[PDB]
């Protein structure tokens, strides 16, 4: 459909000149998907009004993906995607990180993403200020490494079995 | 097997049946001197 | 250096290389889109047999390992925050040859 | 240089050349078959198609040149309905035989059919199917998987020179098979297996054994050759499959010789495995490698200072000459032996140069004469006769045998007896001295074969006078060895001395065992019983090349390296390592001990080495190298026989070859 | 800047010393009391050169959470006698 | 007569190298004349300093660096080589 097409793009517009402070562009994928770019700094003031209204009432984060990618300035590539009820629709803004620079939690924000912030961590290397509490899920206790970190053996460094010498796993 | 003999020349050989057998395949019969053994099937044929 | 944020062991940080190339077409192909942007191979380690079933049972955590890139520089500038040995090999295009289907009809 | 412009973008094109080349100057790539650079054009298998900026029908890409601003849209439609058109008639024909075919893996026909060709099939007839055309050895022909591409005879006849195979008939039922039973056997028969589009030629060795996605695919280079072609060894993992040329400019360029393409598979066989002391009887019998290491270690102190002699084999091996240097200068004395009886005396070592071919061989085309003394090209350097006839057709270049009854397959100059045409040419006596006076950058070529033959050193002195006569009118295990002046590398040292240490007896125990009966003990450090394991006390197992990361050094003088691919068969360490360990047992323990530590000390005792693509070097200069060598001058004779002469003399060299299966049933082959 | 983040470290090291024997207590641990201390002291060595700003407290960071794991007694006798690697061949 | 061999390094372009490089085109022939005995490499090596080896028997090594010499000065330390 062109349509939602349309109204997609005017609305990219209608926020690109609403809040350019950070804007860096706001691409329509061509089957119905906006997606403008955040500076890493900007992520907090960004979501903030995304949830505030101007029509951006887009509640509930559906995910906070970490797409990976080895090259780039700064590897880890941060995703956010949104839905708004009312006007039913879903957007989706995302950021860049260094793999030492700590990123704020955008948990305040959206609400639900104490999670998250806490599954990134352990599948990254990438921390969030100011959350409450990241630790290790989705993994063994020490196991140390971040796994997806696009390279790291998906066999890992590591296995367990039990000893009857010292009859422990 | 018997090794199967047809005057003509080229021959279809599918392996037995249709659809339940090997991708058809013709076996060519240029040189009398030999036998035409199927890719797939190992029938030969002259 | 990351070398500690890394759970990697100390001994695939040192002893063995990453071998930084850009492919080579494989030649029983024409094709030529394989052969671009550059990839961080490692060296390759020991892999026996299974005594059972004759299986190719293996040590090494990582040789299955490999990455693509789009310039040679961050590569190596990739490998160094690793704190990895290297190996970078000259990007090797081939030289543009003259064509004449005429030339062959000289005399 | 013409602007043109490729679909929108402005591109400032070379002058003339084909539209093909013009996108793929920008990249873009156009589907192809019977085009390919490094071989020649031609107007078949129009799947090449492309449509016009205005002209209203298509033009093959490889033909017409890009002039005057023109513009080409690739992605154009009725282009693409053109290439529909093409593919589905291809593919009216070809058997059903993917499964089978040993192609299927990358066959360029199935990944065109899926880019281009329209998925519905709507032939709905019986498709053609043609007999067999048993073709030697190697090749394994199938045909009706042909699509008349001529492509390999464009190969035959323009680069293996024969041209025994062609098309035949008319219409349907043309054939590029060749007419009578008669086996086509060539040294550049092996890359047409690489050269064929399909699964129509397919190398028999290979078949069967393995498909495509599977086998990992290391880069390294040859060491059948000195020549050190660049290679792409294919492993299905932790073995070696199949081997195939790595395309590059200055050596082997997408091609490859042939004795190596199939060298691979007397790893299999025969091979090193324990340590073997003779035993009390004189059997060889297995040992642990630790008592064995131990046992000479202390065995050869007592003759430190000379008596102990090392002997390198022809195929070996950089680190492990450093390494065994060190174990040479640690003890007192040392035999710095190599195999070839390469004459020292006047040292063309010392200056490098004399013992490097000076010229690149990506210059031998500019060269304007070719004196080739002694031994035929083609079976010491194939490459090398392929680059040579490249410039035949693309120069009409002389070139003249100084002196032999050899086939090569192009036109040249024959010549008489070694003093006398040499000399003479050198005196100007003969004519063709004149030639190579008004010729541009003349090249002379004097084969390794020469350098033994009795008296080597009166050849190179008549050869270098040639050299100094141009300038004045004006307008393995080898050449590694003199990069680090192991001369004289002969075993003309002797002067008897006890306790030898092969690195590879299986070449050069076929001379003598002289010293024997005055010491009957060898230490033999290969990986084949052939030859030198029989005839020597101890045995050290060792790495083929395959495992090792040594570099080898272009005859060029570039010294470019192997890397790891399947790990030493059994027991066996690579080689070098063995004496790092040596060294360290006799308490002589050496300054490195890790592969880089000691490529630092390639970084001391050459460093020029450690510069694996550099050829470049100061160069001594001609005339100072002549002067160098001024002083001694001796005693020549006429004759002079390359040691190949016939092809089948040419599958059997080092002793990994006679391994090989295949290499047997070629030998076997031409000979019946 | 360094030294800042060191005496966070050595705060670290605190914690983690004096934790230990209620470590080897609760978990009834038999290994040598001393040769947890020891063990953590060594473990304190094998970063005993990072050197950059940052990478230093991030280190810290990723240091907390173990005792915040044998304090809480998350993770298990398997898990901490994990360090030891006793059952290698040398 | 401990010395076995002899070696030297040159870069082809760096300006310290000519006055070796200068050493070379002519006291070299005069040399090997005069030193038919144990061997003298040279290398093209394109290390920005030139240098100097020498083997002995016991494997110890003259590493004899130099900066911009004259060849003659070469030629200097080259008599300051002895047995
Ligand atoms: S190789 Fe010949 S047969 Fe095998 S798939 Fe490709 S085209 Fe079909
Ligand atoms: S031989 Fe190779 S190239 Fe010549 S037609 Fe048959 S397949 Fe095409
Ligand atoms: S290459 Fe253009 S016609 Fe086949």
């Amino acid at each position: 459909n062109d349509v939602v097409h349309k109204q997609l793009s005017a609305f990219g517009q209608y926020v690109a000149e609403i809040l350019p402070k950070y804007v860096q562009q706001v691409q329509v994928s061509c089957f119905n998907e906006l997606e403008i770019f955040i500076h890493p700094d900007g992520v907090i003031p960004v979501l903030t009004f995304l949830r505030d209204h101007t029509n951006a009432q887009f509640k509930s984060l559906a995910d906070l993906t970490a797409v990976d990618v080895p090259t780039r300035q700064n590897r880890f590539e941060i995703v956010y995607n949104l839905l708004s009820l009312r006007f039913n629709s879903r957007i989706r803004v995302k950021t860049y990180t260094d793999e030492l620079t700590p990123i704020e939690s955008s948990v305040t924000v959206y609400k639900a993403a104490n999670w998250y912030e806490r599954e990134i961590w352990d599948m990254f290397g990438v921390f969030f200020a100011n959350h409450p509490d990241l630790r290790r899920i989705l993994t063994d206790y020490g196991f140390e490494g971040h796994p997806f970190r696009k390279d790291f053996p998906l066999s890992g460094y590591v296995e367990l079995r039990y000893d009857d010498e010292v009859k422990r796993v | 097997q018997p090794v199967s003999e047809v005057g003509s020349r080229v021959i279809s050989c599918d392996g037995g049946g249709g659809a339940l057998g090997h991708p058809r395949v013709y076996i060519n019969l240029d040189k009398e001197t030999k036998t035409g053994t199927c890719g797939y099937c190992g029938l030969q044929f002259r | 250096d990351i070398t500690t944020l890394t759970g990697v062991p100390e001994e695939h940080i040192k002893t063995r290389k990453v071998r930084i190339f850009v492919p080579a077409r494989n030649n029983m192909q024409s094709g030529v889109n394989n052969t671009k942007k550059w990839k961080m191979e490692f060296d390759t380690r020991e892999r026996w047999e299974n005594p059972l079933m004759g299986w190719s049972s293996t040590a090494d955590p990582l040789s299955n390992l490999v990455l693509t890139f789009s310039t040679k520089e961050d590569a190596v500038a990739f490998a160094e925050k690793n704190g990895w040995s290297f190996d970078v090999e000259e990007r090797k295009v081939p030289k543009p040859k003259s064509k004449s289907y005429g030339a062959n009809f000289s005399w | 240089l013409i602007e043109v412009f490729v679909d929108g973008q402005s591109v400032m094109v070379e002058p003339g050349t084909t539209v093909l080349q013009a996108c793929e100057k920008v990249g873009m790539q156009i589907p192809r078959f019977c085009y390919h650079e490094r071989l020649s054009v031609a107007g078949n298998c129009r799947m090449c198609l492309v449509e016009i900026e205005k002209a209203p029908k298509v033009v093959a890409a490889c033909a017409m040149p890009v002039m005057k601003g023109w513009n080409i849209l690739t992605n154009s439609e009725k282009s693409k309905k053109a290439r529909e058109g093409v593919m589905e008639f291809l593919l009216a024909n070809h058997p059903l035989d993917c499964p089978i075919c040993d192609q299927g893996g990358e066959c360029d026909l199935q990944d065109q059919s899926m880019m281009f060709g329209s998925d519905r099939s709507r032939f709905l007839e019986g498709k053609r199917a043609v007999e067999d055309k048993n073709i030697g050895p190697l090749v394994k022909t199938i045909m009706t998987r042909c699509i008349q591409c001529t492509r390999c005879i464009r190969f035959a006849s323009e680069i293996a020179g024969v041209d025994d195979l062609g098309t035949t008939g008319r219409g349907n039922d043309m054939q590029v098979g060749t007419y009578i039973e008669k086996m086509f056997m060539s040294e550049l028969s092996g890359n047409i297996i690489d050269i064929c589009p399909v699964g129509a030629l397919t190398s028999k060795p290979y078949a069967f054994t393995a498909r495509p996605w599977e086998t990992r695919k290391t880069e390294s280079i040859d060491v059948m050759d000195a020549v050190g072609s660049n290679i792409v060894v294919s492993t299905r993992t932790g073995e070696v499959m199949r081997i195939l040329p790595r395309m590059h400019e200055d050596i082997n360029e997408e091609w490859i010789s042939d004795k190596t393409r199939f060298a691979y598979d007397g790893l299999k066989r025969q091979r090193l495995t324990q340590p073997m002391i003779r035993n009390e009887k004189g059997l060889l019998t297995y040992t642990t490698w630790e008592d064995a290491l131990s046992r000479v270690a202390g065995m050869l102190q007592s003759f430190q200072g000379n008596d102990v002699a090392a002997i390198a084999g022809g195929l070996v091996d950089a680190e492990a000459l450093v390494a065994l240097k060190d174990l040479l200068n640690r003890v007192d004395s040392d035999s710095l032996c190599t195999e070839e009886v390469f004459p020292t005396a006047g040292a063309g070592t010392d200056l490098r140069s004399n013992y490097l071919l000076n010229t690149t061989i990506a210059g031998v085309e500019e060269a304007d004469v070719i004196l080739l003394v002694g031994t035929n090209p083609r079976f010491e350097a194939p490459l090398f006769n392929a680059r040579i006839r490249k410039s035949w057709l693309h120069n009409d270049l002389k070139v003249a045998l100084i002196g032999s009854p050899v086939d090569l397959t192009y036109r040249y100059d024959h010549l008489g007896d070694s003093p006398k045409i040499l000399q003479d040419i050198a005196s100007g006596n003969h004519p063709f001295s004149q030639i190579l006076k008004e010729a541009k950058k003349p090249m002379v070529v004097l084969g390794s074969s020469a350098l033994q033959r009795s008296d080597g050193t009166a050849i190179l002195a008549a050869v270098s006078n040639i050299a100094q006569n141009i300038r004045l009118s004006s307008g393995a295990s080898q050449v590694a060895a003199l990069d680090l002046g192991y001369k004289p590398g002969v075993e003309a040292i002797r002067k008897n001395p006890p306790k030898v240490l092969f690195l590879l007896g299986a070449d050069g125990g076929c001379i003598t065992r002289q010293d024997l009966p005055k010491d009957c003990f060898i230490i033999y450090q290969g990986h084949h019983g052939d030859v030198g394991a029989p005839m020597a006390d101890v045995i050290l197992p060792g790495a083929a090349y395959t495992e090792k990361s040594a570099t080898y050094v272009n005859t060029e003088g570039r010294a470019q390296q192997t890397k790891v691919a399947v790990t030493p068969p059994g027991l066996a360490r690579e080689d070098w390592k063995i004496i790092r360990a040596l060294s360290e047992i006799a308490g002589m323990t050496l300054p490195y001990d890790t592969l880089d530590q000691v490529r630092s000390r390639l970084e001391e005792v050459s460093p020029n080495l450690v510069r694996y693509d550099d050829v470049e070097g100061a160069n001594y200069f001609q005339q100072a190298n002549e002067l160098s060598k001024l002083v001694n001058q001796q005693l020549l004779a006429d004759p002079l026989v390359p040691p190949q002469l016939t092809i089948k003399d040419f599958y059997m060299t080092d002793s990994i070859s006679r391994a090989s299966q295949t290499m047997a049933k070629c030998v076997k082959a031409v000979t019946e | 800047d360094m030294n800042e983040a060191k005496r966070r470290v050595r705060e670290l090291y605190r914690a983690w010393y004096r934790e230990v024997p209620n470590t080897v207590h609760l978990f009834q641990l038999d290994i040598s009391v001393k040769q947890g201390r020891d063990k953590v002291r060594e473990m304190f060595m094998k970063n005993a050169h990072v050197t950059d700003p940052r990478v230093v407290d991030l280190l810290v960071i990723k240091g907390k959470m173990e005792l915040e794991e044998t304090i809480n007694v998350w993770k298990q006798r398997t898990h901490i006698m994990r360090f030891f690697h006793e059952t290698e061949a040398p | 007569l401990g010395l076995r061999e002899i070696r030297i390094h040159l870069c082809q372009r760096s300006p310290g190298s000519q006055g070796v490089r200068d050493f070379i085109e002519k006291r070299y022939v005069e040399l090997k004349k005069a030193n038919p005995d144990l061997p003298i490499l040279i290398r093209e090596c394109s290390d920005v300093q030139p240098k100097l080896w020498a083997r002995y028997a016991f494997g110890q090594e003259k590493n004899v660096s130099l900066n911009n010499f004259s060849a003659d000065q070469v030629t200097r330390t080259l008599e300051n080589v002895l047995s």
